[PDB]
């Protein structure tokens, strides 16, 4: 599309964000999810082609129910108490039904079915963006009430998410799919101590924005979407699969990575809440996430895989577009495990 | 290319390099002097 | 030939420096815990003319 | 613990006034130092994806990310240590205020303590 | 089938190369002669003639940290006293019971 | 202690500008100016301890760990030097990077004042040794190899943070001082039985315990050199160190949780020693040796006396350096032979007799021939085992007859008999070989003179 | 300031850029033709901008220096030989047929960056369309095999549905004996071992599965060996004809905008030339490609990026 059309749709979305986190009133919170529905979806559809439009009207169907959803929750709430405020959610049944909503548009299990496929069908950009900004106006909310969400269900949702993505990114050969799955079951970590303590989710959401801005800006870098399609950067560059393998290192939680930040601080958290038997089920089910992302690496950068003999044009040429804060998002999402008590910034 | 070193961006850089090196010097003894005076130190 | 072997030489006087450096860092973060020193019941001890502290 | 709802508090205020209370961190700080070191390993890895000589290709740069990220590790630091204050001050003060929560225990030697000794054989 | 029955373009395995064939006195450190000397030189010169000797013997005259022999003159001391006023060596009792305060059973 | 720190650090930027064809000898040169330094630390006091600041201190337990950690990378190097002659330089770089970065993990988790920071460089030495022997490792199956390598010991040891957080969350500190100090009694209660458990099934997977000792024998023959070096060397110890540094807050309920893996390690030397009878391959038999060696390490831990303390220790040291001389010799055979099989090379003390009497030598000290450190931490960890129960003597003479078995038969099978005819590429030993082999060799006999220092705190 | 969103933004529009003189034109004729000199003369009465056929080192000539590179750092594959064995085992003629159409796609992409950034037009010999009638004519012979033109069908497909096809074609039609009689006469001994079926087969393939699929979208101009001796009816010609049938029309700033971004960034354009699909002869081993990068990047200045070989000469490199 048009750069200023672009532009001006991003600026909407973003926009639509900041009015769900800034706003106390809950019609201007539904408002500013309606918006950035609205803006999203030429976002998703800017490379016209079947999948896209396919990934679009999934995307837009999920997220309407979602929104529908959480209007309903609304006026209930607004029925047994005639409050507007975004607060103690006042009745059981109006906090179940927007649990629910705030799910679906994270995509928590067992509302997970529709972000490998969204993600599969839209470009990397898209797919960075979908993966990365559409998490924080539903996670702010979830914060604003986190004295009121029931444990069981919150919990319930965070383990079976956690399970869902590693088992499912097991099977995938794709690399988008393999961030979908990565993605729920970071989301899963996220939501498993919002109960107890929201700065928790905070520094989790921002250390896995971090890390998978570095995974998608470097898999832009090297346009490759599927395994055997990465099996071939290391014969052009290979510093960009040696930072992969690093950062993909980092993902697992692997200390004394910064991936391993999150989980650490989470288990310690629900530690002192009396809780032992969950994070322990957590660290040996993210122990399957690290598994897959062990393969990625094994294909990418510590074998080498054969190449062809077209790629001796590509060792003639140059990135015309240089990403900025590439090089900052690696690092950030690698070397910041010292820097773990800034954490009482309440980031 | 073929490129000459752009000194229009070099001398911005260096000139953000400098000015905020001066700034975080200045807060800092700024910091200084006023914890002091609020806790009667010097 | 000095100013020439010196450039394939000075990464030699790495090593050494990072342990003169560490010896520094050891004595002052051992400065930083003199909070009992001359105060301990066993070494208790008063000082000599021309002593400001027992152990440096 | 949560802070969020603490009286008193300003919606958007990075440093608040009685934060300037509180010694500022050395610039020769540990911190800061490895704030540093983690912007020069950002313009070592901004000099060897661009294809540049690594050590040596832009030294502007380079001093550039150092700098910045100096300076913002230096506010960050002086945010968390004010958070860390404010920690103290709360729970000091709550003791101090709710003293049948928080009983001096009396004092006891071990010559008077019975504990059950386990050899080991 | 006419295909050429080669899976890919490959190098073919190298040989494996001798060291002192194209340099007799090759010491196994490198292929280059003067750096491979020099090499030698080092590694024999910096762990025997330095670590191997200058270390053991730094280790051999180590101050007495663990204060043997101040315990050797601490016990014959102890002794000389206990048997001149004839106490009788060692007590069982290592801390003295006037000072222990057992609970009362009053069973 | 960042005196010894900052030099280890400082390797890698002299490493990143040497000169590419002085990498070597510079490392070499200035790990072995390191390794002096840490000399130092072996004066220890009967005493507390060498409470350097809050962060680190030292220990007669740590003090020969640290050595012996600070005296394998010259080592490494000179093995290493050898099968990476045709690599890139930044590559050999890369390689020289990741074993000092293995050598700072491992100098900072020996001294480890706190036990979080314990676990963190307990667990940041996985990724260097994984990436060794993933990426310069010479067959296809060394991605499995790191695979079982990997998932062994974070299966192992994730249930260990939650332990070490609830158990700071419990007392308040996990200061290894302050927990000494403030130790308490542990109720039987199953509660604790799971604590215990996951205090100690982390140190038991790493050391390996029998029948958990399934990824060692993959990860030491699909490693290269160095990294089977360093595994054998100072890899295995670190779950010694931590049972020795832990077992003071599992009180009493060690004396009835010791009973399952005082049974598997006590079959377990026994099953290992005779699988050594039966091995084609020289690397596999030196690995389940290893596993015999540290499964007595761990019978000696878990009786928890002071002759058992020490003679562990003892064990440690001389196990690290014997295995390291052992896996040096097996590699000389096989850059010759590039066959890694017992039966293949035969006879080769006719063709090479100083390597055969470094053979002899390394043998040995393996079965523990008197008055070698080997044998001290055996004597004493028997006479632990027969004062905790006299019938403990059959299985350790079992074991003591079976290691000499298996020793002289790895022995005879290669160096003695008739050479094999068809083998013809057999040059004679270099000087680098030579001197590695003594370098191993000449410490082990130097300690036996002074054995109080490695016979750890309780001496 | 290079072209991107922020110069479409602000100034940069090429549609303003035409004046109806653009008009791509692609010249194609059987081996040992005289296209060649006709193309070159269209475009000098044209003034528009001639291309001279892309060769094995096409590509060399616009990165770096001009002066080409070694052929096993460069293509991996020789015309020669498939002249003296057109069967030859280690699979060099595929590997020569693969690497001519993406030296084809990347003088494609050049003519098309030319034209949207300066409006001159350009005369090119024959691009990635027409480019499948060596590949026919091979198979027919039985130099390669079908997996080979399966994979070469792929490749096309995916790089060539991103193009806007030329606007006139220009076919000069020579008989098979006197073409034949043109490469006896011409002198090369590799030349020479052309046989007269694989002639026919490319003779066979231009005008049976290239002139009608063409004359569906864009203007044909078949002209025989003596009337196009004159350039001055040919010329005549093309300006009588007016196009109005292809997708030219269609077009407008935005799609130029979109062509113009695909055009810069020859990575993008090669993308899909490498897919990994294993077709012996074409993928090469680990240690090989290993051995082949290395030798590589010691090349002079390729090391680093255009502006930082010191062994060249370039100063100022520690504040680039
Ligand atoms: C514990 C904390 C303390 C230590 C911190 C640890 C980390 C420190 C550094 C962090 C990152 C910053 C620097 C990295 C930039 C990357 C550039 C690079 O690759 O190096 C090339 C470059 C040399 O090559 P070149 O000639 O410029 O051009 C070649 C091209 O670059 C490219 O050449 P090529 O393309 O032809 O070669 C290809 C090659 C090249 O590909 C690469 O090498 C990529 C680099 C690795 C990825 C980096 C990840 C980011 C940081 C992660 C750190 C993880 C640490 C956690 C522990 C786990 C370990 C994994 O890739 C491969 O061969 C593929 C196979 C890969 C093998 C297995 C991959 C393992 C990677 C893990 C590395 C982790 C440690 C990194 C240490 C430093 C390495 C440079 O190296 C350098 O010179 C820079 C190194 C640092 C410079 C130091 C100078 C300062 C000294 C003077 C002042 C003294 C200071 C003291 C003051 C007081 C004294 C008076
Ligand atoms: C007994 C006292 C001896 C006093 C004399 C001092 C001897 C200094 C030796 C220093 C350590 C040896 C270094 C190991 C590598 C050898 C270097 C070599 O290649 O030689 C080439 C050199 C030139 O010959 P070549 O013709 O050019 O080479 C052709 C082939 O190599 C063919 O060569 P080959 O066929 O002649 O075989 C090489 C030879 C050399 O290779 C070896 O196997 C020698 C190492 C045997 C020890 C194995 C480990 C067992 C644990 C012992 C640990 C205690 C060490 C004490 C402190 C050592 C200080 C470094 O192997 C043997 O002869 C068979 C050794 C079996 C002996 C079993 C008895 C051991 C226990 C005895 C108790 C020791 C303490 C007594 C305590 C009570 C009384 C106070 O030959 C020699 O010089 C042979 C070395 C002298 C024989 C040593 C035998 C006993 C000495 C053991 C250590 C000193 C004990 C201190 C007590 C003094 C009173
Ligand atoms: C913290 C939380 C972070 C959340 C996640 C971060 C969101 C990242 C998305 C940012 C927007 C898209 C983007 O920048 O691409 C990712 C970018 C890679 O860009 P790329 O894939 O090379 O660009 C291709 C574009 O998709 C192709 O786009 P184009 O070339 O057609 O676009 C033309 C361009 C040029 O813009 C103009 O010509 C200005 C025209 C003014 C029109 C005024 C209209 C007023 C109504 O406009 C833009 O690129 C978007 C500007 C939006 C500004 C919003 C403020 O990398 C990052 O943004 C990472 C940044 C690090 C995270 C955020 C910053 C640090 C915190
Ligand atoms: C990967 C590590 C994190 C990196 C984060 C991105 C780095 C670039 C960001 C640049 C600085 C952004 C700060 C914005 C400037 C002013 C901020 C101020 O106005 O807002 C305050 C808020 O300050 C920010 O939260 C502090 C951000 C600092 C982030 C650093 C912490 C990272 C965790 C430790 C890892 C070490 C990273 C160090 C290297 C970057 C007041 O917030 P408040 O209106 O009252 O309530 C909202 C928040 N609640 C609801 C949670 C209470
Ligand atoms: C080859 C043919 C023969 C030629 C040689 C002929 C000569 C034979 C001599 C060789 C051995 C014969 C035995 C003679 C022994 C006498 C020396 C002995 O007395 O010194 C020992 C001293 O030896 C050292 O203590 C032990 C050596 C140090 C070992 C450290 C290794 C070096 C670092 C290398 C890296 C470490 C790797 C392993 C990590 C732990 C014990 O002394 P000690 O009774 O106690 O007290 C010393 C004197 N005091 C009282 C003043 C204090
Ligand atoms: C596979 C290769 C080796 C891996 C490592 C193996 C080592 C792990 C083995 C764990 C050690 C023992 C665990 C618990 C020991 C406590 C003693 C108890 O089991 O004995 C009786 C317990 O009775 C019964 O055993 C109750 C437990 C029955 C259920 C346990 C399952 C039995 C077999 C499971 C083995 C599976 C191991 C591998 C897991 C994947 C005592 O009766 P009781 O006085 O009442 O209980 C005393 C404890 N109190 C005081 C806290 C109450
Ligand atoms: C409840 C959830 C518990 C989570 C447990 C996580 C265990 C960690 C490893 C998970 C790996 C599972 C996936 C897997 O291995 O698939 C079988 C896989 C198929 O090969 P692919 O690479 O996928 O395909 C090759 C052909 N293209 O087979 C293998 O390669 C097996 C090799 C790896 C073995 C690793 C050994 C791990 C077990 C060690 C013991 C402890 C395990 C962890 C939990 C223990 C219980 C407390
Ligand atoms: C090589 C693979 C080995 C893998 C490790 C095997 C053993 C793992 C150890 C058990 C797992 C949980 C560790 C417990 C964490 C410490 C916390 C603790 O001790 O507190 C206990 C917590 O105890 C538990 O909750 C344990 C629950 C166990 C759930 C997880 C089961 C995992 C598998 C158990 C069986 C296998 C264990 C041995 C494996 C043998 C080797 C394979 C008391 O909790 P509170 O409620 O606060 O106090 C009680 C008074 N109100
Ligand atoms: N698809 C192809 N496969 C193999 N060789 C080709 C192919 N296309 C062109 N060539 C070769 O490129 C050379 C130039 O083409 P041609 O038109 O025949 O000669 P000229 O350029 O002098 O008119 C010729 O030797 C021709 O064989």
């Amino acid at each position: 599309m048009n750069p200023i059309i672009y532009t001006t749709l991003i600026m909407t979305v973003m926009s639509g964000t900041m009015l769900v986190m800034i706003s106390s009133h809950w019609l201007l919170i539904w408002i500013g999810f309606e918006m950035n529905l609205l803006a999203m979806i030429p976002v998703l559809m800017k490379n016209f082609n079947p999948r896209a439009t396919e990934a679009a009207t999934k995307y837009f169907l999920t997220q309407a129910t979602a929104s529908m959803m959480l209007m309903m929750a609304i006026i209930i709430n607004l029925l047994y108490s005639g409050q507007w405020t975004i607060t103690k959610m006042f009745n059981p049944v109006a906090m179940t039904m927007m649990t629910m909503a705030l799910a679906m548009k994270l995509g928590l299990s067992p509302f997970h079915f529709w972000v490998p496929e969204v993600t599969q069908g839209i470009s990397l950009q898209a797919g960075l963006l979908l993966l990365t900004w559409q998490k924080l106006a539903p996670l702010s909310v979830l914060c604003q009430i986190s004295q009121s969400i029931n444990p069981n269900l919150m919990l319930t949702m965070a383990m079976l998410s956690i399970l869902i993505g590693g088992w499912g990114g097991l099977n995938q050969t794709q690399l988008r799919k393999i961030m979908a799955y990565s993605s729920i079951a970071h989301m899963g970590w996220m939501t498993a101590v919002l109960p107890y303590n929201t700065t928790m989710t905070i520094l989790n959401l921002l250390i896995y924005i971090t890390m998978t801005l570095a995974m998608f800006m470097l898999l832009i870098h090297s346009s490759a979407t599927t395994t055997l399609s990465l099996s071939h950067t290391w014969n052009k560059m290979p510093v960009i699969t040696s930072l992969m393998m690093v950062t993909l290192l980092s993902m697992g939680g692997l200390p004394p990575l910064s991936g391993f930040m999150p989980k650490w601080m989470i288990i310690q958290e629900m530690t002192k809440n009396e809780s032992i038997i969950m994070p322990t089920l957590m660290a040996m089910t993210a122990l399957l996430n690290l598994y897959f992302y062990m393969r990625l690496a094994y294909s990418s950068s510590l074998t080498m895989f054969p190449s062809t003999n077209n790629m001796k044009m590509k060792w003639q040429f140059e990135h015309t577009k240089q990403m900025k804060l590439l090089p900052t998002m690696i690092v950030l999402s690698t070397l910041v495990l010292p820097m773990t008590p800034a954490l009482s910034s309440l980031n | 290319p073929h490129g000459s070193p752009d000194w229009l961006k070099v001398g911005l850089t260096l000139g953000t390099s400098v000015f905020l090196w001066i700034y975080l010097i200045k807060q800092h003894k700024e910091d200084v002097l006023e914890y002091k005076r609020r806790n009667g130190l010097e | 030939n000095v100013l020439q072997i010196v450039r394939d030489h000075w990464v030699h006087i790495l090593v050494p420096v990072g342990f003169v450096f560490g010896c520094y860092l050891d004595r002052r973060s051992d400065e930083k815990l003199t909070a009992f020193r001359n105060k301990s019941l066993l070494f208790k001890r008063e000082l000599r003319p021309n002593e400001e502290v027992t152990w440096k | 613990t949560m802070m969020s709802g603490r009286p008193g508090r300003v919606p958007l205020q990075f440093l608040p006034n009685e934060a300037r209370s509180l010694p500022p961190p050395k610039l020769t700080d540990p911190r800061l130092v490895y704030m540093g070191f983690l912007g020069y390993c950002s313009g070592l890895i901004d000099n060897a994806i661009r294809r540049r000589p690594v050590v040596s290709a832009g030294l502007h740069r380079q001093l550039l990310y150092v700098t910045s990220f100096v300076f913002f590790g230096y506010y960050l630091l002086k945010r968390q240590d004010y958070m860390y204050a404010l920690r103290d001050h709360d729970m000091f003060a709550y003791v101090k205020s709710h003293p049948e929560d928080f009983p001096e225990k009396d004092k006891k030697t071990y010559g008077e303590i019975l504990e059950e000794f386990h050899p080991v054989r | 089938p006419p295909e050429p029955t080669i899976r890919l373009q490959e190098d073919p395995d190298p040989e494996d190369e001798n060291l002192y064939e194209k340099n007799p006195d090759s010491h196994g450190y490198d292929k280059d002669p003067i750096v491979d000397l020099w090499n030698m030189r080092v590694v024999f010169f910096f762990g025997f003639s330095i670590v191997l000797v200058l270390g053991s013997t730094f280790v051999a005259y180590l101050p007495d940290y663990r204060m043997q022999e101040w315990a050797r003159r601490e016990a014959e001391r102890l002794v000389k006293y206990r048997e001149a006023n004839g106490l009788p060596l060692m007590e069982s009792n290592c801390f003295d019971p006037n000072k222990i305060q057992l609970p009362e059973d009053e069973d | 202690m960042l005196k010894i720190i900052i030099p280890t650090t400082m390797l890698l930027p002299m490493t990143w500008m040497s000169k590419h064809n002085m990498i070597w000898i510079n490392a070499t040169v200035h790990s072995l100016l390191i390794s002096l330094i840490s000399l130092s630390l072996l004066n220890q006091l009967g005493e507390n301890s060498l409470n350097f600041s809050l962060t680190f201190f030292s220990d007669s337990l740590s003090a020969p760990l640290l050595v012996l950690t600070t005296w394998l990378l010259p080592l490494m190097l000179m093995a290493s030097q050898s099968h990476l002659s045709k690599e890139t330089t930044t590559r050999k770089k890369l390689y020289i990077t990741m074993l000092i970065l293995l050598q700072l993990f491992l100098i900072m988790t020996f001294t480890a004042t706190e036990l979080i920071l314990f676990y963190i460089l307990f667990e940041a030495t996985l990724v260097p040794t994984l990436i060794i022997i993933t990426r310069w490792g010479n067959q296809t199956e060394r991605l499995n190899a790191g695979l079982y390598f990997l998932f062994y010991t974070l299966a192992g040891s994730l249930p260990l943070l939650v332990a070490l957080v609830y158990i700071q969350n419990t007392t308040g500190s996990l200061n290894f001082l302050i927990i000494h100090y403030w130790s308490h009694p542990l109720s039987n209660s199953w509660s604790n039985i799971f604590m215990w458990l996951a205090c100690i099934m982390a140190f038991m997977v790493k050391m390996p315990l029998y029948g958990l000792h399934l990824w060692l024998p993959k990860a030491h023959v699909e490693a290269p050199i160095a990294g089977s070096m360093v595994l054998a060397a100072v890899l295995l110890k670190l779950g010694g160190y931590g049972m020795m540094r832990i077992t003071t807050i599992l009180n009493p309920l060690t004396n009835y949780m010791a009973y399952p893996f005082l049974m598997l390690s006590m079959w377990g030397m026994i099953m290992t020693s005779s699988i050594c009878l039966r091995q084609t391959d020289l690397k596999s038999l030196i690995a389940y040796s290893s596993v015999s060696h540290m499964a007595l390490v761990i019978v000696a831990i878990m009786i928890q006396t002071p002759w058992s303390f020490m003679g562990a220790t003892a064990l440690m040291i001389a196990h690290g350096l014997t295995s390291s001389m052992l896996f040096c010799l097996a590699n000389t055979n096989y850059e010759r032979v590039h066959s890694r099989t017992m039966i293949l090379a035969r006879g080769l003390q006719t063709l090479l007799p100083l390597m055969a009497t470094w053979w002899l030598v390394a043998s040995l000290t393996n079965l523990a021939l008197p008055p070698s450190i080997n044998l001290i931490g055996e004597l004493f960890i028997i006479t632990a085992s027969f004062s905790w129960s006299n019938i403990t003597i059959i299985l350790m003479g079992m074991n003591m007859m079976i290691t000499a078995l298996y020793s002289l038969y790895m022995l005879i099978t290669t160096q003695r008999g008739k050479y094999t005819h068809h083998i013809n590429n057999i040059k004679p030993s270099f000087t680098r070989e030579n001197a590695l082999m003594a370098l191993h060799i000449l410490p082990l006999l130097l300690l036996t003179l002074n054995p109080k220092m490695i016979l750890g705190p309780l001496y | 300031l290079q072209y991107g969103p922020l110069a479409f933004v602000l100034g940069e529009r090429t549609t303003r850029k035409l004046t109806e003189t653009s008009k791509v034109i692609t010249v194609d004729g059987n081996i040992c033709s005289g296209k060649g000199r006709l193309a070159r003369e269209i475009a000098e009465k044209l003034g528009l901008r001639h291309f001279p056929e892309a060769g094995i080192h096409y590509a060399d000539s616009t990165t770096g220096d001009g002066k080409p590179l070694d052929v096993q750092l460069s293509g991996n594959c020789s015309l020669e030989k498939f002249y003296d064995d057109p069967k030859s085992n280690d699979g060099n003629s595929y590997r020569l047929q693969s690497w001519l159409y993406a030296s084809r796609l990347l003088q494609y992409a050049d003519a098309l960056e030319h034209l949207l950034s300066t409006g001159q037009g350009v005369v090119l010999e024959r691009s990635i369309y027409s480019d499948f009638v060596f590949l026919e004519a091979m198979y027919r012979q039985g130099f390669i095999r079908k997996q080979c033109v399966e994979h070469y069908n792929e490749v096309k497909k995916v790089t060539a549905c991103e193009y806007l096809p030329p606007h006139v074609v220009v076919y000069v039609d020579v008989p098979v004996p006197e073409i034949q009689s043109r490469i006896q006469k011409k002198g090369n001994p590799h030349e020479m071992k052309i046989t007269a079926a694989y002639l026919q087969d490319i003779e066979n393939a231009y005008k049976k599965t290239f002139l009608p699929e063409m004359s569906e979208k864009c203007e044909v101009l078949q002209y025989s060996a003596r009337e196009a001796e004159d350039a001055e009816k040919v010329v005549e010609d093309i300006e009588y004809l007016k196009c109005d049938k292809g997708p030219w029309p269609d077009q407008d700033d935005r799609t130029f905008h979109r062509l113009r971004m695909l055009v810069q960034n020859k990575l993008e354009v090669l993308n899909y030339t490498t897919i990994p699909v294993y077709l012996p002869e074409i993928t090469i081993g680990a240690h090989q490609s290993d051995r082949v990068f290395q030798k590589f990047t010691e090349l002079p200045g390729r090391k680093y990026s255009p502006g930082y070989n010191e062994d060249v000469g370039d100063k100022w490199i520690w504040l680039k």
